């Protein structure tokens, strides 16, 4: 039974606030608000639309155990507990996220927020950064989360290469959908330990192929 | 047209 682990934040609290610092800096540079959870923003999905029961094929349900961990380390980021991590700009990648410390395999990283909006209204959509919420049998009910205006580091992580040989071999994390309270939520998980100056990548195309990474380093 | 990040709905984490 694969337990989700808790973060252990940097211990100095300069260290912390330096962590802080970068995705505050990270955020400016995007004209971006900071958000630690789903958002339902006028002309967009309202609360109502996010129930994961519409999800096609269902959707795997966090138990107790976990949710308690998903509570544990919201409340440690409420505090300025953070997870020991750093978001860097890279001259290849753009902005990036690296460990700033030791994140031990099944180590919760974060959860992917933004507004909350329907596919199909997104369709024409330029951000970068549209992670999938909701697919539901009729595609006017599916939802995507847009991290364009409002966010966390989680828009930052990068992703594989899933056309080169060897590209698999960077993912250190991965990206998952869980019913919380009946409704979808998107979150990342270390898959294997990762050492401070580790880059965090994950696979951008976990179920669906919607995302073209031909060009990722 | 529209890039999109997905993850999947069961299997896990490991
Ligand atoms: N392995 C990789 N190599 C190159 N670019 C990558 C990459 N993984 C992610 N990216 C970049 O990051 C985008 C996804 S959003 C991740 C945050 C972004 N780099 C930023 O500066 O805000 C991609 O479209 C691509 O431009």
């Amino acid at each position: 039974r694969r337990r989700l682990l808790p973060f252990v934040s940097s211990e100095d609290p300069a260290q912390r606030l330096k962590q802080m610092g970068t995705l505050a800096s990270a955020l400016t540079e995007l004209q971006m608000e900071f958000s630690d959870d789903l958002t339902y923003s006028s002309g967009m999905a309202p609360r109502s639309a996010n129930q994961a029961r519409f999800e096609e094929g269902g959707m795997q349900v966090l138990t107790k155990e976990d949710i308690e961990t998903l509570e544990q380390c919201r409340a440690m980021c409420k505090r300025g507990d953070c997870p020991p991590l750093l978001v860097v700009f890279d001259s290849r990648e753009g902005f990036t996220v690296e460990a700033d410390g030791q994140i031990k395999d099944m180590t919760f990283i974060a959860e992917y927020t933004g507004d909350v909006d329907y596919i199909r209204n997104r369709e024409h959509d330029d951000c970068d950064s549209m992670m999938t919420l909701l697919l539901a049998k009729d595609p006017s009910k599916s939802l995507v989360i847009c991290p364009d205006k409002r966010g966390n580091i989680a828009r930052f992580i990068s992703g594989i290469n899933n056309h080169t040989l060897d590209g698999k071999k960077k993912q250190n994390c991965k990206c998952v959908r869980y019913s919380v309270n009946g409704e979808c939520r998107v979150f990342l998980v270390a898959t294997r330990d990762i050492a401070k100056g580790e880059r965090l990548y994950y696979d951008y195309n976990g179920y669906e192929h919607e995302y073209p990474t031909q060009h990722f380093v | 047209k529209a890039a999109r990040k997905s993850a999947p709905a069961t299997g896990g984490v490991k």
